[PDB]
C-alpha cells in the first residue's frame, strides 16, 4: 500500500491503481499580512529619478 | 489583445510627459537671446551707451 500526499495523475495511473479520491487538490498562496507602511522615501516619488 | 501599452506603473512624471514645460524656458532663452542681439546691433548706431 502507498499512502501520502500522492496526487492522482494519468502517468502514475499507468503503473499503479488508485482508489476514489477523498480530498480535493488545489493551488494556493501564502502571504504576510499587509504592511501598508509608506515607503521610507515616498516623499521622492512625485518625479522620476 | 493590447488595449494600451501602459508601461508606467509609479505614475511619476518623466521627461517626455513633462516635455511641454521645458518649451516655455526654451522660448524664453531664444527670445532673450534675440533681444540681446537687437541691443548689440543697435549699439552700433546709438552713438552713446
Amino acid at each position: 500500500i502507498g499512502i501520502s500526499a500522492l496526487t492522482i495523475t494519468p502517468d502514475r495511473e499507468n503503473v499503479v491503481d488508485f482508489t476514489t479520491r477523498y480530498m480535493d487538490y488545489s493551488v494556493g498562496v501564502l502571504l504576510r499580512r499587509a504592511e501598508k507602511t509608506v515607503d521610507m522615501f515616498a516623499c521622492l516619488a512625485p518625479f522620476d529619478l | 489583445y493590447s488595449s494600451v501599452d501602459t508601461k508606467q506603473k509609479g505614475g511619476a512624471l518623466d521627461i517626455k510627459s513633462f516635455a511641454g514645460v521645458f518649451c516655455i524656458l526654451a522660448a524664453g532663452i531664444v527670445l532673450s537671446c534675440f533681444i540681446a542681439m537687437l541691443e548689440t546691433w543697435w549699439n552700433k548706431r546709438k552713438g552713446s551707451r
